[PDB]
């Protein structure tokens, strides 16, 4: 399906949906807030903006597009969506606004406005989005000292010292023709949009982005922002996960879909076919929790996140679900593994034929932008189902009986125990 | 004391055992103490509600 030429420094890879009604063309850049220091941390986050700034919006929207732009730890992009008939016109767009001619966004009270603006942005979600300001936290004492420790977001302290010759050192180093891909998804054709880059001569710079001297590495650690005032207790924990192009990458994801997510005020999530839910439901332990796999280019992170009430018994939701995670090692069942295998494809179909073309073009470029190509759904459901009792008990032995936490939490948590209480539990003394 | 020369024999195995025992007792203590002993508290002033 997907096809991916190197017609030069810039690769383009497409994604043609003929019954589609919109198309999508844009670029996706092979860096992210990992490629920042402590000092110009939101730096990569005010550049989003920049592009979808009001005069940036108004032109766009006179010819009718429509504008996307999302930071993340390895990789942004910046995606233009149209009609399927006015294909050239978005890529003239993005050349004429981004690859060049980048002074005039640049300007002042355009810079001032934006900067004003994005603080605002910071500053409410350091107060308000509890169970997100957790997982950054998370990232936070799991990396420590490394490039994967620094939120995509930026801090107010960065921000605020953030000045007007800054912006422009960033896209010197990283806006480049080795560091991109330029993705097209939707109602368009591969040899179409080939065939006009091409033509209008389109080319970035023509340098090399720096090379880091640190690599990413896990330490068990644990940090606590502790708010009485707060009603509920928000907390994660996990251990060291899977990079992406390791061989182990669709068993760490199996393996978070066996305790799978939970809403208490749901009937039917209430009737799932997890054994977890046997314990807490008794006395209500938690609202809420899911299970996450996420997987970066050098590491990853394998665990759970939580949001309860019942602040008296924290003690016991911690030690159920790590009593659970205990049975991966030693005995799991053989109808586990083939629920989790038919609710992995479904949730993985979904994701990848969610009929957005602005979702498709950010998940193909961050695929070509390290594998070099994009792995196929019936590909991917063949590793899926190959996938036996012993290869989980394999990967949990090694991965998760007795290693090193992390934890990250916030609110009522006075009756989050101890660290070494917590990693005790990781095994246990019966086998 | 009859049993003089057999209660000097078995002493020197109990201090022995003993001297041993405690000595490795400080290293399990300060092993468990450790996360405690090393932790470090900040203090950002609230702003007023
Ligand atoms: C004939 C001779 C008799 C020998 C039989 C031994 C039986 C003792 C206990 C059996 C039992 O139920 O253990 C469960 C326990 C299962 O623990 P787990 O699977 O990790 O999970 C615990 C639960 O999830 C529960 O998790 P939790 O976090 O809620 O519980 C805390 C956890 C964490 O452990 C603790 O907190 C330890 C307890 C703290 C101190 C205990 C004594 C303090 C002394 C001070 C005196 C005042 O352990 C517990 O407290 C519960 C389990 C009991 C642990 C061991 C008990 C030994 C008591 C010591 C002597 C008293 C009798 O099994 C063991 O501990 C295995 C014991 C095998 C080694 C014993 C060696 C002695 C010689 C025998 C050789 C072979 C047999």
């Amino acid at each position: 399906a997907e096809v991916t030429q190197l017609s030069n420094g810039i690769v383009v890879a497409t994604e043609h949906n003929p019954s589609a009604h919109t198309a999508s063309v844009g670029v996706v850049f092979g860096s992210g807030a990992a490629n920042e220091n402590p000092y110009n941390n939101g730096v990569s986050n005010l550049w989003k903006n920049i592009f979808l700034s009001k005069e940036n919006s108004a032109v766009a929207a006179k010819e009718g597009l429509a504008l996307s732009s999302n930071i993340s730890r390895d990789f942004q992009s910046y995606i233009v969506s149209s009609l399927p008939g006015s294909t050239d016109k978005s890529l003239d767009f993005l050349n004429q606004s981004f690859i060049q001619q980048k002074a005039n966004l640049l300007s002042s009270s355009n810079f001032e406005a934006t900067k004003k603006s994005v603080l605002k942005q910071v500053q409410d979600f350091e107060e308000n989005d509890h169970p997100n300001r957790v997982l950054e936290h998370l990232h936070s004492t799991a990396f420590q000292n490394t490039p994967l420790s620094l939120p995509t977001r930026g801090t107010l302290e960065s921000l605020e010292n953030l000045v007007v010759a800054d912006l422009e050192s960033f896209a010197n180093n990283h806006f480049l023709n080795s560091n991109a891909v330029v993705v097209g998804t939707g109602n368009i054709k591969h040899e179409d949009l080939v065939n006009s880059i091409e033509s209008k001569n389109l080319s970035l710079q023509t340098g090399t982005k720096p090379v880091l001297k640190k690599k990413a590495a896990f330490l068990g650690s644990e940090v606590r922002l502790r708010d009485d005032t707060l009603p509920k207790a928000w907390i994660s924990l996990a251990v060291e996960g899977e990079p992406v192009n390791s061989p182990n990458y669709f068993v760490a994801k199996l393996a978070a879909q066996i305790f799978g997510s939970y809403n208490a005020f749901e009937p039917a999530s209430r009737l799932q076919g997890i054994k977890l839910l046997d314990n807490i439901q008794e006395y209500q332990l938690c609202d809420n929790f899911n299970h996450f796999s996420l997987s970066y280019k050098d590491s990853g992170l394998w665990g759970f996140s939580t949001a309860t009430r019942n602040v008296t018994m924290i003690d016991d939701l911690i030690h159920f679900t790590l009593k659970q995670w205990n049975r991966l090692t030693i005995s799991v069942t053989d109808t586990e593994v083939e629920r989790a295998k038919s609710l992995l494809k479904l949730q993985l179909g979904q994701l990848y034929e969610s009929g957005n073309p602005v979702n498709d073009a950010n998940l193909l470029g961050a695929e070509v932008l390290i594998k070099g190509s994009k792995l196929s759904l019936g590909e991917a459901f063949k590793k899926i189902d190959a996938i036996t009792v012993k290869d989980v008990k394999a990967w949990a032995g090694k991965r998760l009986w007795d290693q090193d936490i992390a934890i990250a939490g916030t609110g009522q948590i006075e009756g989050l125990l101890d660290y070494m209480r917590i990693r005790s539990d990781m095994s246990m003394m019966r086998w | 004391e009859p049993e003089h020369d057999e209660r000097k024999r078995l002493g020197l195995k109990t201090v022995i055992i003993l001297s041993s025992l405690y000595l490795l007792s400080i290293w399990v203590k300060k092993f468990k103490w450790a996360g405690i002993k090393t932790r470090k508290f900040v203090f950002n002033p609230p702003k007023p509600r």
